């Protein structure tokens, strides 16, 4: 990121923390994970539930 | 035809009201959410000859009675005119995604065409099959989750036009069945 | 419906002649899936002809249609 | 000899189906004529499979009798078909108001999904599977004999309220309850009426005692929504055949 | 009972009719064709202990897994009660075979037989293997007339289709 | 039709007394054990083809004289419809076991069936044997003790509604005799 | 009598079929949602006679045009059945609360009134604010528990569209 | 398609009426059997093409007559399309857990089945040797829980009673 | 009809397909919905003899023509007809959000709805105002935020039932426009 600024939202892989997108990747395409990033996102801000 | 503007303001008109600031901010999220919209458009565009291939030879994949003699896909003059009319669906689908309104679909592709479906034999199981394999390649086009073609975008959001271009594959399966 | 109508009369002609020529911009029926002509001529440097496709015909496309009417027709 | 070319108006039946304009207002004429006389091809196939019910193994029964004399089963062809003259002389609020009224009642009647789909789209199916299903089981009001004096004044009093139905709002006849049309030709059904109720009390022991039981069913799936109309659905099974729907104004 | 007789009078008694020429003229082929049927009724009256141990034996000469047990035809006294209905089928042909038309076998031996064979668990190919058997064992001189066995085996194949 | 709650209703109703907690109580038992009533009338409908089969075929077996030329089972035409007779016995029986009462047995089903079967000449003992056959074949899968055919529940005490299912069996056994 | 056993068996039986999986589904709701309805079973059989005269003084405070003469409640009788009506369909709400079904109150209270009250000239926006009176007096924690309050005040509206 | 929606919708559409709390309850009963059938329906997709497979030569073990030349089961394109149909009746199953009701079954698989069997000359029998063979290899605590059995082995009795 | 774990089998069907553990989950969001689900169409039909008072007075008073001397709510007869098909066209709504799907809105009420009216002569502009009253009406009862009644919930968050609401109510506008 100092030498490849444009490297940012480019997901890392494996060797980093599992990402988080709401996507809603169906064919009526609706997010089946809206538990769990609510889940994820407290964990996010505060680290715990 | 209209569009997502011009929808806001013939509800506005059979009230007799100024559309006003109450409402106005669900039309500044759709200026705001603008740039992904056509960022969209693109990735689908792009595609659109391996879509209409992959689609109507995976109907033939799943259904090998099309291509048996007499069938509907059966011969060289017969086979284009399926091509033909699976780019004319898909064509018509993303001028209602650019607009953000289906009503150019309705009035112009989905107007009288499951009577002219019925008139010529074309097996309207099969038809279902050919528009819903192509909404899966455009939600995958859409959310950037095609496994042999991998784009580059900016990081955020984007599944809110892949369940609204789902929907509109959604009406053309619902006026042809 | 009043004036604007036809005359229906199938022979209408009477004549037994040697037959004419057509164009070959026609529609087909063998093949309606081809573009054909008019992909390599001057059709590319006129505007585009106007077929009404719409049921409602609103009023900037009715006026739109109707100068062609009198530029043409 | 003339010279006579094919004409403008038949050359037009050659032509390919468009998808949009005036080219989709010749399609969808073309094919809501060709649904048209599928739906009643729909409803001539049921009507010939409730009537293989009244020619249970290849004899025909006393069900499907014309009339006794001489001249009793031609003048039963020429007022049937006057009576499907005055049925489309209806007006509209009586065309899609019984159109609404047999599509309830054909999908209480269904028994898949396949069924209960074509009764929607064709209305004169939905419309001859209400009847086909009541000749079948003789649960209708010409096949029922009432076994009491309670009984028959409990179908009478449900049979006075179909008759007002033959009725119009102001109080005066329809064109829907009408016996004759000519001269003499309603007693001509005075007698039709006589002879095919003389036939109804000569079925068999079982037949009498399957149409109890088809009665009471009918009565309560298709009329009763309570538990008190059940009470009189199941002890009286011919007040429970007078129950008539209402698309056909008796 | 759909004889000729009961065809042509049921058919009048719908329009309330005297019995016409047409109605007449059916029953002179009940006199010209009574002398090959009443022919083979008699030909299978005086010989069908004979042809019913023969057809029986057949079908578990085919069917052998019906011998097993847990199948049908586990026991004794149930393979008896399988010739009783072999016996029970020529016997319903026999006076077809004398009424000249299809109502013994129709309303008395087919119809209710597909709801009782389905929940008893008896299968239905075991009848038809044998109905099938003595359809081609006979042989038209030898048995009975030339025109007695075309009447004979084709109230054989009436059965074999009503059960397949 | 009734059940086991509109009972109690219809009866308190002819006093004109408010459903308090002196009959509530009876309903409450009614609910908490209400798993193994719903345990018991899937035990019945998982066998109920063999459980006609079991039945007419072993009164039959103990009367041989109702398949003698002049029987009541005689043709196949009249063994199909005691099939059927002892098919809808067994369904009303499975309505009032569920709804805990025998007012959908006794109003849609026993009202006139002994004045229909002495218009049609059914013997009127060989049907109580079909019957009583079928409640001993009822309680043996109520309390899991089939010999043939073991099913796989909780543990615990069911022997009220074995009861209950023979008490059904003789509401239609005392309508016929 | 409408309730949730008395129509998945009445749907099962007009098609012939026995209780399925389908079937047994419904009749569990009855054992989640019992526990809720039958507790204010109680709480309307230890409460009626107080909020049966907090329902009838709420009509003749929206209405003082009952007691007059040339209207209609001017004497003693007709004020005291007024009490007798609300006090039954307190008692046809308690019925339908154990139930689990709308069933007393269709065709007990529902069922025809709509002719009595009309041609008795009786006024029936005079009954709905009685009604509606006891689904406003209720306040959901203190008297009963939450999921109690939410059934108890479903059939009073249930009440108060089926009158006006 | 019956189920725990379907029919209380089309009880109340035939009635002409709202849906009020007996409507509603069933709802909730099928909320609480849920976690119970869809896992068995995820455990069903997971190992069909294991299940299809031992249940299928649990008929052409029991029954050897099929492969004799003239019956069913004769060459292996009709071996081939009678583990075609043990697949098709597990999928009917698979569809039958997810909506809560024998729909799926009741017009897929089992109407015009009986219509079909017989006229193609199809053992029924033999199907039914195949699903009572998956009925009973099912051992509780290893595949499934406790009432995901009790909802499985009961689609499978439904599909027993009405073949045979 | 259908429901929402009905319209996703008849996919699967269409490809031949197990529903596996890709779109249970989509059905076990349905579930935990429910008790929302539930709490929700009680508050329509709690105030359904309202919701059609408020509405077709509405539109009377929006278009006077209505009651104008030939008008289509002119007479006595008329008004009662259009206050039933209020009720009729709420009525089918109330099945559709309980279903989870569309299906019983469009084919029971629906299919031939716009014929029906072409053949009476009923005005279509005006009821597309009157279904439009209603679906404000429907979305101020889902969220409770009701001027003149509010109704006791547990805290939470349903816009997503008041938006799926929305969706069936101009879709019959739709079908008779
Ligand atoms: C049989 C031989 C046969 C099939 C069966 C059928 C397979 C199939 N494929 C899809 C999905 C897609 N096709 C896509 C198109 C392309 N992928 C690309 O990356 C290029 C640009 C283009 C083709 C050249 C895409 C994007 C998809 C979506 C899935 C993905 O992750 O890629 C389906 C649809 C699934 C459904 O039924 O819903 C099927 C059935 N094709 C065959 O030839
Ligand atoms: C059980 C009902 C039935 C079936 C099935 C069938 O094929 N025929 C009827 C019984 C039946 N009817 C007749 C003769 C006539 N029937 C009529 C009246 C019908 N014909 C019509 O066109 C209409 C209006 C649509 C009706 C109701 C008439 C006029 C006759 C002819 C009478 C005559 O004297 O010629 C017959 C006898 C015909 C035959 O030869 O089989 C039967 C068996
Ligand atoms: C069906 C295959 C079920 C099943 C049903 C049960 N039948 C039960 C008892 C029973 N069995 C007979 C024998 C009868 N059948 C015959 O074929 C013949 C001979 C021709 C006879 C006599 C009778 C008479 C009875 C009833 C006893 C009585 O009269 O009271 C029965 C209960 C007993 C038990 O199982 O131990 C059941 C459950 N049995 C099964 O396991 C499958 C699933
Ligand atoms: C292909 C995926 C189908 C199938 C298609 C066939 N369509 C044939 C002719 C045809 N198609 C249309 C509709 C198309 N034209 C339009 O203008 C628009 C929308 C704006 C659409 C969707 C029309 C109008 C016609 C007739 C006139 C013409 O051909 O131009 C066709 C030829 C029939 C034949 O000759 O055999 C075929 C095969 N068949 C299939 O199996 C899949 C489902
Ligand atoms: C009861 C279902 C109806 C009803 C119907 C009417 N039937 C009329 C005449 C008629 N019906 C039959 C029976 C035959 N027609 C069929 O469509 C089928 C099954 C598909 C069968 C078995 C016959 C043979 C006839 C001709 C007259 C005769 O029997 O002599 C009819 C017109 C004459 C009449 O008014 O009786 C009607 C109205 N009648 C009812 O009351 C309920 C509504
Ligand atoms: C031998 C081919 C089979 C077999 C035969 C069995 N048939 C059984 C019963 C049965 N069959 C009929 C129809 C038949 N009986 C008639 O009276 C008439 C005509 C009037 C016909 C065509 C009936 C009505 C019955 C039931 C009464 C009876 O026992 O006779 C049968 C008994 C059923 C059982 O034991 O469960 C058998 C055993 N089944 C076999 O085991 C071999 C393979
Ligand atoms: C005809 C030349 C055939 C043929 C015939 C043979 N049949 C033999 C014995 C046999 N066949 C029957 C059935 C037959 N007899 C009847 O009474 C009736 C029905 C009324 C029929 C269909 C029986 C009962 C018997 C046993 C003794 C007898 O009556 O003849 C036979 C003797 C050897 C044997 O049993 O196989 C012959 C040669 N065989 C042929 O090759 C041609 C085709
Ligand atoms: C079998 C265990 C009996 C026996 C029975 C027969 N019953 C016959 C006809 C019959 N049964 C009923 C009653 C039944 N139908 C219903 O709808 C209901 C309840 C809702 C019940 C209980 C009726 C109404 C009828 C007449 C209708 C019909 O034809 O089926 C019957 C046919 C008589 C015949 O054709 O000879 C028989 C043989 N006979 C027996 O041996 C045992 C004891
Ligand atoms: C295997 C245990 C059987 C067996 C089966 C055979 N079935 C044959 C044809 C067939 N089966 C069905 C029913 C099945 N197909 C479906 O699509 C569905 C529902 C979705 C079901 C339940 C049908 C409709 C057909 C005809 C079409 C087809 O061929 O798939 C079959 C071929 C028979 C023939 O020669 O025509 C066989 C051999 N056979 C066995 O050995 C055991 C009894
Ligand atoms: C008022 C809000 C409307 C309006 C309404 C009118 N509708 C009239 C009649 C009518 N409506 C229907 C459809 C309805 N019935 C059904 O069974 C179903 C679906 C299950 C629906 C949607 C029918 C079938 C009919 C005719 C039969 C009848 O009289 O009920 C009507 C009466 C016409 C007249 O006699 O004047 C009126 C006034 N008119 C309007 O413009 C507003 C928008
Ligand atoms: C003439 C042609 C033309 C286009 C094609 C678009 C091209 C385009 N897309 C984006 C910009 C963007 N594009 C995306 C889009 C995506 N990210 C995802 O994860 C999805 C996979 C995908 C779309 C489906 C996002 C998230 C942004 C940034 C947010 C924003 O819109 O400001 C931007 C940047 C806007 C900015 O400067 O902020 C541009 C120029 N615009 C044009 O003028
Ligand atoms: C809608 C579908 C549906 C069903 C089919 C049943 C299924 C079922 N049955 C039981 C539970 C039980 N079932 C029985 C019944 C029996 N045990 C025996 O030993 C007897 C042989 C047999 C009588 C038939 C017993 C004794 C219990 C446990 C105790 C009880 O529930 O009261 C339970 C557990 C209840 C609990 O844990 O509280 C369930 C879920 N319930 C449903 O919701
Ligand atoms: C000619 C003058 C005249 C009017 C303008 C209307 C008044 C009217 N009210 C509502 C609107 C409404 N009407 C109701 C209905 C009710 N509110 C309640 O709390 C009660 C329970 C129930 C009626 C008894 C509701 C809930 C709304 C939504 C707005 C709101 O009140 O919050 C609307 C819809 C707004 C829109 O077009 O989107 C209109 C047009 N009636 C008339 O006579
Ligand atoms: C027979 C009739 C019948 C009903 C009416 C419902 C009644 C009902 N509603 C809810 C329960 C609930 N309801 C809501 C709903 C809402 N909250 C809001 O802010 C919105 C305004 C509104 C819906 C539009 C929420 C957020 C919950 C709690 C979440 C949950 O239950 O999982 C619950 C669960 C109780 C709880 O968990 O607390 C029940 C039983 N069920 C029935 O059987």
């Amino acid at each position: 990121q100092v030498g490849n600024p444009s490297t940012r939202s480019v997901s890392v892989g494996s060797l980093g923390p599992k990402v988080f997108k709401s996507e809603g990747i169906n064919s009526n395409a609706q997010k089946t994970n809206n538990e769990s990033i609510l889940q994820a996102s407290y964990l996010a801000v505060f680290g715990r539930m | 035809m209209l569009d997502a503007f011009s929808r806001v303001v013939v509800n506005s008109d059979a009230k007799a009201a100024y559309v006003g600031g109450s409402d106005l901010q669900a039309l500044k999220s759709f200026i705001a959410d603008g740039n992904k919209r056509l960022d969209a458009v693109n990735s689908i565009v792009s595609n659109a000859s391996c879509m209409v291939s992959d689609a109507v030879s995976g109907m033939i994949c799943e259904n090998p009675g099309l291509i048996s003699p007499g069938g509907n896909c059966y011969t060289n003059r017969r086979m284009a005119a399926c091509l033909r009319d699976g780019e004319i669906i898909l064509r018509y689908v993303s001028y209602a995604l650019l607009a953000g309104d289906a009503s150019v679909l309705e009035d112009r592709c989905l107007n009288g065409l499951k009577e002219t479906y019925i008139a010529l034999g074309v097996p309207t199981n099969s038809s279902i099959r050919a528009v819903s394999i192509m909404k899966a390649q455009a939600v995958a086009f859409i959310t950037n989750t095609a496994t042999e073609r991998k784009m580059s975008f900016a990081a955020g959001d984007c599944t809110s036009l892949a369940s609204e271009v789902a929907s509109y594959f959604d009406r053309v399966g619902a006026a042809i069945s | 419906l009043s004036s604007g109508s036809s005359a229906a009369v199938p022979f209408s002609t009477a004549v037994r002649f040697e037959s004419p020529s057509g164009g070959l911009d026609r529609y087909s029926r063998v093949d309606p899936a081809a573009p054909g002509p008019n992909v390599i001529t001057r059709f590319l440097f006129k505007d585009r002809p106007v077929r009404r496709s719409d049921p409602s015909l609103s009023e900037v496309d009715r006026e739109a249609t109707m100068r062609t009417v009198y530029r043409n027709v | 000899v003339t010279g006579a070319v094919s004409s403008v108006n038949m050359r037009r039946f050659q032509r390919v189906p468009k998808v949009s304009g005036f080219s989709a207002k010749v399609t969808k004429k073309n094919v809501n004529k060709a649904l048209d006389k599928a739906d009643m091809f729909f409803a001539k196939s049921v009507t010939m499979e409730g009537k293989a019910a009244a020619i249970p193994y290849g004899v025909y029964g006393i069900q499907c009798m014309e009339g006794s004399a001489k001249g009793m089963a031609h003048e039963k062809r020429a007022m049937a078909l006057s009576a499907a003259f005055r049925m489309n002389q209806r007006s509209a609020a009586e065309k899609t108001g019984a159109m609404y009224e047999n599509r309830r009642l054909a999908l209480i009647l269904a028994q898949n999904d396949h069924q209960e789909k074509q009764y929607i789209k064709y209305p004169k199916l939905a419309a001859a599977a209400l009847m086909a299903s009541t000749e079948v089981t003789r649960a209708c009001q010409r096949y029922a004999v009432p076994e009491s004096i309670e009984e028959e004044f409990l179908a009478a009093s449900v049979d006075k309220v179909n008759k007002m139905r033959g009725t119009t709002a102001s109080g005066v006849y329809k064109s829907s309850c009408v016996e004759g049309n000519a001269k003499g030709q309603a007693e001509q059904a005075r007698v039709a009426a006589l002879a095919v109720a003389f036939r109804s009390a000569q079925k068999s022991a079982s037949q009498f005692a399957a149409e109890r039981y088809a009665q009471s069913k009918y009565g309560r799936d298709l009329f009763s929504s309570t538990h008190f109309e059940e009470g009189y659905a199941n002890t009286y099974p011919a007040m429970a055949a007078a129950k008539r729907a209402s698309s056909y104004g008796y | 009972m759909k004889s000729v007789i009961t065809t042509v009078v049921s058919a009048a008694d719908a329009a309330g009719r005297f019995p016409s020429n047409s109605d007449l003229e059916s029953i002179q082929g009940n006199i010209q064709r009574s002398a090959a049927r009443l022919e083979a009724a008699e030909k299978l009256a005086g010989n069908h202990e004979a042809v019913v141990k023969e057809a029986g034996d057949a079908c578990f000469a085919k069917y052998a897994y019906l011998k097993n047990p847990g199948e049908a035809g586990e026991n004794q006294e149930k393979i008896n009660k399988c010739y009783r209905d072999v016996d029970h089928y020529m016997r319903l042909v026999n006076y077809c075979l004398v009424v000249g038309g299809t109502g013994p076998l129709d309303e008395w031996g087919i119809a209710g037989a597909r709801e009782v064979y389905r929940t008893l668990n008896l299968p239905t190919s075991a009848y038809v293997a044998s109905i099938a058997y003595t359809r081609d064992r006979l042989c038209v001189p030898r048995d009975m007339s030339a025109q007695a066995g075309v009447e004979f085996s084709a109230y054989l194949d009436y059965l074999i289709n009503a059960l397949s």
